[PDB]
RNA sequence: UCGUCGGUUCAGCGACGAUAAGCCGAGAAGUGCCAAUAAAACUGUUAAGUGGUUUGGUAACGCUCGGUAAGGUAGCCAAAAGGCUGAAACUCCGUGCACAAAGACCGCACGGACGCUUCACAUGUGGAGUGUGAACCUCUCAAGACCCACAAU
DNA sequence: CAGGTTTTTG
DNA sequence: ATTGTGGGTCTTGAGAGCAAAAACCTG
């Protein structure tokens, strides 16, 4: 249950500063999920000889451990980052100590998560529809000088319009999302997820 | 010295039933693939800890103060040796040199995201070293294979005395090659025991090492599978794919049936979700890869022969990377590169270098007056020059362009 | 019409099997059922309240390893053990070396004949190669694209 | 001792 | 049919296809 739509515009700046944004928190993401592969791993005492007490589960330690290096993350989305890398390490721990599966891993261009309270969808009188993203946190607004709900414009068309003006009516409720970049059409897309009856 | 391999099939173990010796092989591929995948693994770990180390400390990690060993090998073959102590060891340290060496050679590409990390599937081939195989031909014509499958542990466990000894079936240019090794021109590097699923039949995939002006031009024509033309000479010869277009019919006719037969209710086949409800499927699909492979083979076979037989001591082809655009020719999403790396690797045992040239406007050039128009092709089939009136074959014109020497240097200032 | 064996891949040929696009068996990460609400993020002076959904045990619809039809084979002696003989697969003949059920045997070597296809020389002669024909570096891993299930249309 | 055969490590 | 999402495969490429010294078994 994900429709993918693609961003012409970022409505509040200019494209080259929310494609630098946009790579920077993909470079923070791809590091705290191999930052928690790691910290997964030698949870689980899978680590050898020559290689932490004080937390109830893995997903503690590695968000309080990665937490001071992406600082341009939102809390959340981080936590979603991490959580998604020691589900990943969880489900397949079992292969790894038999020595089929050897280490998970993740795509340079690697999605950008975004928890369910970081996307809001609304509709302009014109007839852009606009999206509101949580995409940083405060350091990285006092860094970057930016808002924190940054807005950018989507095209909503066909399934797309009925998906979008569902979620706008009630009907449909979002859930937690990913912004993606595709190479071979250099765009940039916003993956939402919806649940409904 | 060029590498080469050849398949010889083992019909039966020595002193061994064949209940014994296919628990020992399938074990033995166990161990292999658990070498292989926590091999990776501890280059992982240790690519990991040192990037710890060097942000900590400013500076790279010493395996031989931290791991003990100079290199990652050595410390992984340590932790290995506990839990793969049934493989010989050096078949083991070789499997460890594979996973290892893999994983060093893609680091950077790990690192910045480009490349997953390798991991390695079950039916994985059983590494043999060189002096872990002997061939011995008997008195009575048959050849036997000793192979150091085993660990001394592994030899007590099992109670297998020595090298375990099987027949295999040494003929045809097997037989050539095979005789050829033992009369020491071949030398035998590091080889494997693969199993072929489809037959259910065992093979030694030997790996033997031995010492192996006018230019050819091939085109992949749009009329004809392939085309060569032969600078100062007006040679013609080409490949026509009758038999491709009469088996593609028919594995399309069959796809195209198995899968609309697919969504139909079965019991048996869909009771199991995964390799059943599949097996029909990679059955044909394991055929047309093979008449591909085998189609492949006769055609850079027939190149490379043609090569020889005009004396050309260079050729000339395209380089696909940006024909794959257009891939509108005779052969319909053909393996390109297999043929490609055939014709290369056939070439260099013939001693013919091989050159790969830009597709750049090849075909609408002329080869004769050099002139060059994105309307000079007519027809689907034919070739007509204006500034000469030149009628050829499409196919003939762009291999002769293919053929001459720097033609895409040429084509380049000619378009500028 | 599709497979099996006849050394390997693609065709042919011989002999066979097809309900195999078929049927069936056990273990197990997904999926479902029980408890069970752990990280983490917020609003809020705090409190408090939310979203978020974790940890073990189960089953087996889906999942993982598997099984399942397919060429043909000569008998005696000896209490038994063992011995002798020497059958059967893609031309035939002779010799020699092997071999008594068998996933494991039907083979190999030499000589001759016959057939084929390559060269050379004046249809024929000589030389060469081979016995159905053509070929016979593969393995591993990744990337990009393709296949199956799902939501909107 | 002698010579392969594993084993371990660079 | 077309966009995606969750699970599996083609065609392209790349790398490889170890060596040496010593202890153990054997002779
Ligand atoms: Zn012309």
């Amino acid at each position: 249950k994900v429709y993918r739509y693609e961003i012409v515009k970022p409505l509040d700046l200019d494209w080259k500063e929310f494609g630098t944004i946009l790579r920077q928190l993909q470079q923070e993401t791809r590091f705290a999920l191999n930052k928690a592969t790691q910290l997964a791993w030698e949870w689980m005492g899978f680590s050898s000889d020559y290689k932490i007490l004080g937390y109830t589960n893995v997903h503690g330690y590695a968000y309080h451990t990665i937490k001071t290096k992406a600082y341009r993350l939102n809390s959340g989305n981080l936590s979603q980052t991490i959580k998604r890398a020691t589900d990943r390490f969880k489900a397949y721990q079992k292969e790894i100590l038999r020595g089929d599966m050897s280490i998970p891993s993740y795509k340079r261009d690697i999605p950008l998560d975004l928890i369910k309270e970081n996307i809001s969808v609304n509709r302009m009188n014109h007839g852009d529809y606009i999206a509101s993203l949580s995409l940083l946190s405060n350091p990285a607004k006092q860094e970057m000088n930016v808002k924190r709900k940054i807005s950018v414009i989507i095209i909503v068309r066909g399934a797309g319009k009925t998906i979008m003006d569902r979620i706008l009516s009630g009907e449909y409720q979002v859930s937690a999302s990913q912004i993606i970049h595709d190479d071979r059409k250099n765009k940039w897309y916003l993956n939402i997820s919806y649940d409904f009856e | 010295p060029m590498i080469k391999v050849y398949r010889y099939e083992i019909v039966k173990p020595l002193d061994l039933d064949w209940k014994e010796f296919g628990t020992i092989l399938r074990q033995l591929q166990q161990e292999t693939r658990f070498a292989l995948n926590k091999a990776t693994q501890l280059a992982w770990e240790w690519m990991g800890f040192s990037s710890d180390y060097k942000d900590n400390h400013g500076e790279y990690p010493k395996s031989k103060d931290i791991l003990g060993y100079t290199n990652v090998h050595g410390y992984a073959y340590h932790t290995i040796k506990t839990k793969a102590y049934r493989l010989n060891s050096g078949n083991l340290s070789q499997t460890i040199k594979r996973a290892t060496d893999r994983f060093k050679a893609y680091q950077k590409e790990i690192l910045r995201g480009d490349m997953s990390i390798p991991s390695y599937k079950r039916d994985i081939p059983l590494d043999l070293i060189k002096e872990n195989i002997s061939v011995n031909r008997m008195n009575h014509g048959d050849y036997i294979a000793s192979l150091s499958l085993l660990s001394n542990p592994a030899k007590q466990e099992m109670n297998v005395k020595r090298k375990i000894s099987v027949i295999i079936i040494v003929r045809g240019a097997g037989k050539t090659i095979m005789d050829r090794i033992l009369s020491g021109e071949y030398q035998v590097s590091a080889s494997q025991i693969i199993h072929d699923d489809r037959k259910n039949k065992w093979y030694l995939n030997i790996s033997y090492d031995f010492e192996p002006n006018k230019i050819m031009g091939i085109a992949l024509g749009v009329a004809v599978a392939v085309y060569m033309a032969f600078q100062h000479t007006p040679a013609r010869y080409k490949l026509e794919g009758g038999e491709i277009e009469n088996f593609r019919r028919q594995v399309e006719s069959r796809r195209i049936s198995m899968l609309r037969q697919g969504k139909y209710a079965g019991g048996a086949r869909g009771g199991h979700g995964r390799d059943k409800r599949i097996k029909p499927i990679e059955q044909l699909r394991d055929k047309i890869a093979n008449f591909r492979d085998t189609t492949n083979h006769r055609y850079s076979r027939y190149i490379v022969d043609m090569a020889i037989k005009e004396g050309c001591g260079t050729i000339q082809m395209e380089d696909l990377t940006n024909i794959r655009d257009i891939g509108s020719r005779f052969l319909q999403n053909w393996t390109y590169y297999d043929l490609q790396q055939k014709i290369i690797y056939k070439a260099e045992e013939a001693g013919i270098k091989v050159i790969k040239i830009d597709p750049q406007y090849t075909s609408q050039r002329c080869s004769e007056c050099g002139n060059i128009d994105s309307g000079n092709r007519i027809g689907q089939a034919i070739f007509k020059c204006r500034a000469c009136g030149y009628e050829a074959n499409a196919d003939y014109n762009a291999a002769r362009n293919i053929a001459i020497p720097n033609i895409d240097k040429i084509i380049a200032e000619s378009i500028k």
